[PDB]
RNA sequence: AGCUAAAUAUUGGCGAGAGACCGAUAGCGAACAAGUAGAGUGAUCGAAAGAUGAAAAGAACUUUGAAAAGAGAGUUAAAUAGUACGUGAAAUUGCUGAAAGGGAAGCAUUGGAAAUCAGUCUUA
RNA sequence: UUUCAAUGGCCCGUCUUGAAACACGGACCAAGGAGUCUAGCAUCUAUGCGAGUGUUUGGGUGAAAAACCCAUCCGCGAAAUGAAAGUGAAUGCAGGUGGGAACGCCCUGGCGUGCACCAUCGACCGACCCGGAAGUUUGUCAAUGGAAGGGUUUGAGU
RNA sequence: AGAAGCUCAGACGAGUAGGCAGGCGUGGAGGUUUGUGACGAAGCCUUGGGCGUGAGCCUGGGUCGAACAGCCUCUAGUG
RNA sequence: AAAACUUUCAGCAACGGAUCUCUUGGCUCUCGCAUCGAUGAAGAACGCAGCGAAAUGCGAUACGUAAUGUGAAUUG
């Protein structure tokens, strides 16, 4: 809406907001990003640090495809499968231990955030990290690595 | 004349909610009546709440819900829970308490899995029916500082502050200012 | 002026359900028809039901 | 919850009476309606 | 309601449209109610005027004035009458238009393409 | 210039690109076409399936 | 749904019956008392309240219910009146002193000056 | 109904859609105010417009 | 060495439909006899300009004048619509009435004088 | 309303330390005439959902460029860290200390309890500087591997 | 007691550049008003009258000839 | 210190063409279509009507001929 604007709010002030001394010009400090070495240096170095310069290699030809690998942590291993098979297997002592596929829920690895319940599970996982194949073993369940 | 350091001070404060919300409307109504009409000043923290906007009343979840009412020293365990906002869910729980709990809003989740762990769900009204002076109430509050904006509120020399960068990476503001390497470190 | 304004805007859908339900409540209250302009002073009931 | 009697074509009340749909207990949103259709009733404009 | 995506509501284009159309369309476009017997007679409810026509005025200055259709003056969308004349300042007489909807065919000027187009026209001759 | 808070602008827009502008109120037409052709298809080559 | 939400969605800005002017709103309800705009006078927006309007020399009376307010055909009740303007003023106490009687000083008003209307009408 | 659904179940043409919940459940404040729970725990009711 | 529909583009042309657009200093340069009239050797440049009334019924006739016209009359619902035509603003101008004015005027406050006017009461 | 009297009253707009200026622009009048739009970004506000969220690229449907409905993707968020290879967040009630909202209790205060927030002390994750235990096979002595523990340094972390 | 209401009390009042709030007026859109109008809409002129601190609004008289407005909201080539 | 003159105000008459209302026009979006030329195109010149200069149409068969449809004009 135009109708609540503040070029509405100006109609009759003559410098329609911008000073009468310094005055609403084009450019007075150039286009963008420009100067930011020179007279904007101010600016940049205290509020944009470690804008100029290189860091690191250069890769040729990235592709994130095959570096594709969401992480899901232990405490969201459980809730990754359905309700009904939640009800049936935990705290309840079953022959069958449940299988949470972790790649089909859309994760490359699990990671050892958080805490189990004490009931076994199969966790199949491209990857798994040091202590959450560690938590999972002391729970009561394993880690069954899939390609 | 009159020499008067400051002039019109006007104070910081919301006489109303910036809501349209006739149902708000309604509930600043009926508790603007029990803070002016009681000595609750359970009852004026409430109506100063429902005054406050969205970013000053942020979610609180299930889960700290239950960590803040089953504390060891505290006996706050049957006493009812209260919150001037939404009360989100918590799915990395397996297993609800009971918990009574009177909020502005309840999501789906928080709703459903409360009423069937045993508890109940409350509005505002409701739990000014039950409690109106705010006896064995727990009134809590969400992280208000876990917005997004306050990673970068503060940023300069040495703050350790999150900044606006266009997209994290190595390209990406890392060398000149961010490593003694590359001139100097800040 | 030119015609890459934007003339369309978008809305959730979830709040645009929610709007359908509230005029729905809306039409079941006689007193807000009243208001909102229609002759319904002497209607049988309200919400009106009529036969297949 | 109430019901809602059914009208016959000469306005007469027929027997059979329907039970009250949940969406007659929905909240009635006089900010959130103006604001939904401020928005919907500007997506059949032709650009000039 | 029109439906038809072939068919304008403009009103610009629908007033260029009457006031460009060609003589063959003027003259579907000055048509005039029958009376009351040819109705009943014919089952036509309409039909386009047509020279020495026996028509009687309807509306206007000129209500119930009777006359035979000297001229349809189609290019001015006016129909001229007999006896219906005006005087000028120097004592000259001037016919005066009448609008073909203004007036009611009382008798029509029957010949056989006449007669096709009432029979056509879901009528009876 | 740079005063304010917020990121760096990277606005690439220092070429002509008023002229290339391409809007997108043709979308309903474009899909009550589609639909028609894939119709008039179906119609077309029954009883076979379409797909 | 209940009488508070009834007068914020309604009667405070939009209505069929509400005439704003520079900075002053009055309610021309065929169901309201003073013709104020009101929680107290806007049978709309609150439960069973009470009007009077006139008709050819003599007045009749508004009355409502509550169970019966989701059938508008029969939710509004009528009473006649065509004998004094005492009498009248008789009949409206008599039907609001088993009701809320806030009611009663501004009906009585209406009923009188609505006589006092029938009266310059006559002369 | 099953266009729109309840509060608690999904309605069945609009997929994994319930009925808003509001933010008050009892809407009439009046009666709220004026019950007893409130009245027999404010305090004594002050005076209205005062004597100057 | 080679061919190949569909999905794609479309400030041109042809034909349709519309529009939270513009409404004659606006919208195309052009609502009209507009790429016209006009300008430059040329390449080029390029306007201004819509509206009597329902119908011309566009003012017969007499009279003054050399005439243009005027005054009568007549037409019309109306000429306070007469083609120098709907409405007809401000700048500027003439006439009339009122008042002021000794090298500026205009303006503010307060009252006199002159002019003008309403409330109020009259009643209950 | 006009006019007279007494009193006061410089010509506005402008840049300027300073304009009645012998500084600029302005003879008058009518109509036109200058912070807009879009791709973003940032604070603040409102609304809907909420560990999720986003129907509108498309499909269905609607006799109709609207509305309505829907599949699979995907964008942002749910994990950081390093240039990388890579590793990847619970000693504890997800921890102590101080101030604290609200409530309870006791005879104005006192005692318990501590939400949000900041001061602060520690733990965890990654990088860096050490440190070389299992295990793995392949060179076993070696190759590979990198746990325990140590820093009181580092990150836009838990 | 248009609770967005009502009521009591005290203190205070300069302002350029600049900020913010609430209002006034213009063109178009959805809703509304048993809305105004050829028995005269809009527009225009006015030594008439009324309202507001003001932007502005209302009205009497004259002229005129076909449309136009109040309230809630939407929008902008809006002073 | 009267008139004239100068200025202000009002009525009326001028000058001028603003305002209001309209609009066979423009602008924008959408939809459908594929069709120029050596078988002489686009464009140009000059002509053609009973009374025509322009615009529109046409080409010495010249505001047009044949053919088809409609069915009684054209009009100053």
């Amino acid at each position: 809406p135009t109708h609540v604007s503040k070029t509405r709010k100006l109609r009759g002030h003559v410098s329609a907001g911008h000073g009468r001394i310094g005055k609403h010009r084009k450019h007075p400090g150039g286009r963008g990003k420009a100067g930011g070495l020179q007279h904007l240096r101010s600016h940049f170095d205290k509020y944009h640090p470690g804008y100029f310069g290189k860091v690191g290699m250069r890769r040729f030809h990235l592709m994130k495809n095959p570096l594709w690998r969401p992480t899901v942590n232990l405490d969201r291993l459980w809730t990754l499968l359905p309700n009904e098979a939640r009800d049936k297997y935990l705290g309840k002592n079953t022959e069958v231990a449940p299988v949470i596929n972790v790649l089909q829920s859309g994760y490359g690895k699990v990671l050892g955030k958080g805490r189990l319940p004490e009931t076994p599970v199969i966790v199949q996982t491209r990857y798994v990290s040091r202590r959450a194949e560690e938590k999972i073993k002391q729970a009561g369940g394993v880690v069954e690595l899939i390609a | 004349g009159i020499d008067i350091e400051r002039h019109h001070v006007k104070k910081s404060q919301r006489s109303k909610p910036a809501s349209e919300n006739v149902y708000l409307k309604l509930l600043v109504k009926l508790y603007r009546f029990l803070a002016r009409r009681t000595d609750s000043r359970f009852n004026k923290a409430i109506l100063k709440r429902l005054f406050q906007s969205k970013t000053n009343r942020p979610p609180i979840s299930i889960s700290k819900i239950a960590a803040l009412t089953s504390r060891k020293s505290a006996s706050s365990q049957n006493k009812t829970t209260v919150v001037v906002g939404t009360v989100t869910d918590d799915e990395r729980m397996l297993t609800v308490p009971k918990l009574s709990i009177a909020a502005l809003r309840f999501t789906k989740s928080a709703r459903a899995r409360i009423l069937k762990a045993g508890g109940e769900v409350l509005t505002l009204d409701q739990l000014a029916l039950r409690a109106p002076t705010g006896s064995n109430t727990v009134l809590v509050r969400g992280k208000k500082h876990a917005r997004e904006a306050y990673r970068h509120f503060g940023f300069g020399p040495h703050k350790h502050k999150a900044p606006y960068v266009r997209s994290e990476g190595r390209k990406f503001e890392r060398a000149r200012g961010r490593r003694k390497s590359r001139a100097f470190k800040v | 002026t030119k015609t890459w304004r934007k003339w369309h805007v978008k809305v959730n859908q979830n709040e645009k359900r929610y709007a359908i339900a509230s005029a729905v409540a809306a039409s079941g209250v006689p007193s807000l028809l009243l208001a909102r302009g229609h002759r319904i002073e002497e209607i049988p009931e309200v919400p009106l039901v009529v036969d297949d | 919850r109430p019901t809602v009697s059914i009208y016959n074509k000469d306005g007469s009340v027929s027997s059979e009476t329907l039970a009250l749909p949940f969406v007659f207990k929905a909240p009635i949103r006089p900010d959130l309606v103006r604001s939904v259709h401020t928005a919907v009733a500007k997506n059949k404009r032709q650009p000039y | 309601m029109k439906f038809s995506r072939d068919v304008t509501s403009s009103r610009r284009k629908q007033r260029k449209a009457h006031f460009g159309a060609p003589s063959s369309v003027r003259r579907v476009l000055m048509s005039a109610p029958l009376s009351k017997e040819l109705r009943e007679q014919y089952k036509i409810r309409s039909l386009p005027v047509r020279r020495d026509d026996q028509i009687t005025v309807i509306r206007g200055s000129n209500k119930g004035r009777e006359g035979k259709i000297t001229s349809v003056y189609r290019k001015k969308f006016l129909l001229l009458i007999e006896r219906v004349t005006r005087e000028k300042a120097n004592g000259a007489s001037a016919p005066v238009g009448i609008d073909a909807s203004k007036v009611v065919i009382t008798k029509l000027h029957l010949d056989k393409d006449r007669k096709d187009l009432i029979v056509r026209k879901g009528g009876k001759v | 210039a740079i005063h304010v808070k917020g990121q760096l602008p990277n606005a690439h827009f220092h070429k002509d690109w008023q002229r290339y502008v391409k809007t997108w109120f043709n979308q309903p037409g474009r899909k009550l076409r589609r639909r028609q052709a894939r119709q008039t298809k179906a119609a077309k080559i029954a009883p076979r399936p379409v797909e | 749904q209940q009488d508070e939400v009834i007068w914020q969605v309604v009667g405070h800005e939009f209505c069929s019956y509400r005439i704003k002017g520079e900075a002053q709103n009055f309610c021309r309800n065929e169901y309201n008392v003073t013709g104020l705009c009101n929680r107290q006078s806007c049978p709309l927006a609150n439960s069973r309240y009470a009007t009077v309007r006139e008709d050819n020399g003599k007045l009749y009376l508004y009355m409502k219910t509550i169970e019966r307010a989701h059938f508008p055909s029969k939710l509004w009740q009528r009473i006649k009146l065509s004998k004094n303007y005492a009498k009248a003023l008789e009949q409206i106490d008599q039907q609001l002193l088993y009701w809320p009687g806030r009611q009663i000083h501004r009906c009585k008003q209406r009923l009188t000056r609505l006589t006092q209307y029938l009266l310059k009408a006559r002369r | 109904d099953s266009v729109f659904g309840s509060t608690t179940e999904v309605a069945q043409l609009k997929k994994n859609y319930f009925l808003p919940e509001n933010i008050i459940s009892n809407a009439d404040v009046t009666r709220l105010i004026n019950s007893d729970e409130i009245q027999s725990i404010v305090k004594a009711a002050g005076p209205s417009r005062v004597k100057r």
